[PDB]
This record gives C-alpha cells, structure tokens and sequence, in this order.
C-alpha cells in the first residue's frame, strides 16, 4: 500500500 | 529471509506535448504487483501480480486517489524545480521518487527509505533516522524547508514504521508460494574457442528468484575480477532472472578455472567446471 | 547528464528450433526515460511487441523489458533496434543464442 494522502494537501517539492 | 517493499514514482515533463506524465509502480522484493499511469485511456491502479488481485474495491480506489493526487502535485513540483534551477520552459525534466520499508528475517522494520532525484541526480533524501533530510544543493534546501514546515518527515516515519510494514507482511503472506520461495539457478558452463590457444568459458545461471546472485570465475582458486566479463542480471519474463560470467582462457588450462555460484535458493554454493 | 542504454537480446527459454519461445530485449542503465525499442524478424519490425512498466534502479537509471512470442529456426534472423537521445543513430543488436 502506497503512502496515504495527508489530511490537508500534499506538499509539493 | 529478508524482505522489502518499494514504490517508484516517475514524473516526466514534456512541454508542447501535454501535462507531465506520472507513473507509479510497486514492488515486493523483485516482484512488481501494481501500476498506475496518468497517460492510460482511463487512469486507474492495476494489478500486476496474481496475489494482489484478491484485494477489494476499496483498496483499488484508495490507491487510485493517492496516485491521482500525486499526479497533480508532481506537476506543481516539476514547475517548482524548473524555477529553483532557473531553467527554460522548453526542456523536459524528470522527478523520480523511491520509498519503502525493509524487514529482516523476523520480520521487523530494519529501515525505511525515501529518496528523490531530479534529472537522474540525487536531489533530497530522508535520513535513516526518518526525522531529518539530506539536501543535495541550494535548490533542494528550499524543498527541505517546506517539508520541514509541513512536518513531512513525521508523516513519512508514521507510514514507514506502520502501514508500509503491515501491508508488506500482508503481501508476503498472501503471496507466500512465490514471494517466500527462492528458486535456485540452473547452471552450466559453455566453451567457445576464439583462437588456436584461447577459448571462452561462460558460466550460466538461469531461472533464479530473487535476482540477487554472485557468479565468479577463479583461476587456481584466485578470483578473476578484472578479467571476468559480467553481464547485468536480466529478467526472463516469467518472474525469474538470468546471468552469465565469462573468461577467456588459454587452451589446455580450462580445468584451472572454476565457476562459483551463490544464491539463496541453493542448498549449498556451487562450484562448476567445463565438462568436455 | 544523460545515460546510454545497455542492450541485451535473448530468449526466455533455451532456444530450440521449431519450438515456441519468448524473444526479449532488455534495455537498462538509461536516462532520460524516453526510448524506442523494436524487435526485428529478418530485418523487419515485429508487430504486437509488449513491454514492462517503467521502473528504475538505485542509480536512478531506467530499465524496460520488451518481449514477444517467437519460434526460432536455423535460418530466421532476430534483432533489437534501439533509439535514445544519447544515440545519434539507432543501434541494432542481433540475437545470439549463445548470449
């Protein structure tokens, strides 16, 4: 299973 | 013995040819079990190993949501990195990410991994402590600061120590008949005369799983590292792998050479010679 | 900045004339990921060739397996044709059953 999405938004590079 | 799970993300920009493509693949050891491709006619997470097919629709939709959201964020990230490096909007660039967990033969978490590259060069990595970052340069330091501000490492650690390990153990059980089965190499030595006083000895290893293997030629019990031609281990296409090692030997000296094979599927390490 | 692909052409099983097999072209060690790989039968491109999903090694370089069913004979010539940004001309690698 891949890393689940965080509560807020994914942090871009 | 030991086991690992890995996800590999590749995001590729292509100015004038649509939005950046995002591809994700998942492996357990040397077995791929999942794919996602943003370029597919209908992008969705897809099974690539028989033992993952039993997972329910909630598994597949969760994966798809994750990879779809990542697709969008990686496009933003590619724009960001282009800026960090003052690069033209005309070039194609690539972000890669590899992450996952290792287990020992227990199997408890041995260590977590989370590493990224830009255009094939190391960009940023989570340290072994799963708490701090190594940035490759001043651009990657910008990425580091915003990951530090967003508590990214904390999230990475929780995943790597928890769900990564839990799901790896689950896959290892569900696919035990293959994932926890080592297939030994089938071996033989071929002889090819090249000239009147030299011949090639090629030591073959075929049908093995996992890919980890050591093939070495010795002359009088001494390793021939610099004189051994060693091809890259290659997949057969049936889960198994292939490799050969070759040495050019003086004709008549063939029996002074021994091939040595090490693989986890072997009851014992093998010593082979040419059998005329 | 860019890495040229390693190319191996080979069969899944030991080649036996008149016996159905799989012809493989494994390209690896390359960067960036865009690559063109054709399998040739007597110089002519084979239709319906499949490939593995894009993945990469620890050094970040990409690898792919292209493959199709084939039935080896004594007289049929098989090859891989590979193009990449690193290569000025497409590279043809012939299948040698002893390789």
């Amino acid at each position: 299973l891949p890393e689940p999405l965080p509560q807020g938004q994914l942090t871009a590079y | 013995g030991s086991h690992s799970m890995r996800y590999f993300y590749t995001a590729m920009s292509r100015p004038g040819r649509g939005e950046p493509r995002f591809i994700a693949v998942g492996y357990v050891d040397d077995t791929q079990f999942v794919r996602f491709d943003s370029d597919a006619a209908s992008p969705r997470t897809e099974p690539r190993a028989p033992w993952i097919e039993q997972e329910g629709p909630e598994y597949w939709d969760r994966n798809t949501a994750i990879f779809k959201a990542n697709t969008q964020t990686y496009r933003e990230s590619l724009r960001n990195l282009r800026g960090y490096y003052n690069q033209s909007e005309a070039g194609s660039h690539i972000i890669q990410r590899m992450y996952g967990c290792d287990l020992g033969p227990d199997g408890r978490l041995l260590r977590g991994h989370d590493q990224s590259a830009y255009d094939g060069k190391d960009y940023i990595a989570l340290n072994e402590d799963l708490s701090s970052w190594t940035a490759a340069d001043t651009a990657a330091q910008i990425t580091q600061r915003k990951w530090e501000a967003a508590r990214v490492a904390e999230a990475r650690r929780a995943y790597l120590e928890g769900l990564c390990v839990e799901w790896l153990r689950r896959y290892l059980e569900n696919g035990k008949e293959t994932l926890q089965r080592a297939d030994p190499p089938k071996t033989h030595v071929t002889h090819h005369p090249v000239s009147d006083h030299e011949a090639t000895l090629r030591c073959w290893a075929l049908g093995f799983y996992p890919a980890e293997i050591t093939l070495t030629w010795q002359r009088d019990g001494e390793d021939q590292t610099q004189d051994t031609e060693l091809v890259e281990t290659r997949p057969a296409g049936d889960r198994t792998f292939q490799k050969w090692a070759a040495v050019v030997v003086p004709s008549g000296e063939e029996q002074r050479y021994t091939c040595h094979v090490q693989h986890e599927g072997l009851p014992k390490p093998l010593t082979l010679r040419w059998e005329p | 900045i860019q890495r040229t692909p390693k190319i191996q052409v080979y069969s899944r099983h030991p080649a036996e004339n008149g016996k159905s097999n799989f012809l493989n072209c494994y390209v690896s060690g390359f960067h960036p990921s865009d690559i063109e790989v054709d399998l040739l039968k007597n110089g002519e491109r084979i239709e319906k060739v499949e490939h593995s999903d894009l993945s990469f090694s620890k050094d970040w370089s990409f690898y792919l397996l292209y493959y199709t069913e084939f039935t080896p004979t004594e007289k049929d010539e098989y090859a891989c044709r590979v193009n990449h940004v690193t290569l000025s001309q497409p590279k043809i690698v012939k299948w040698d059953r002893d390789m």
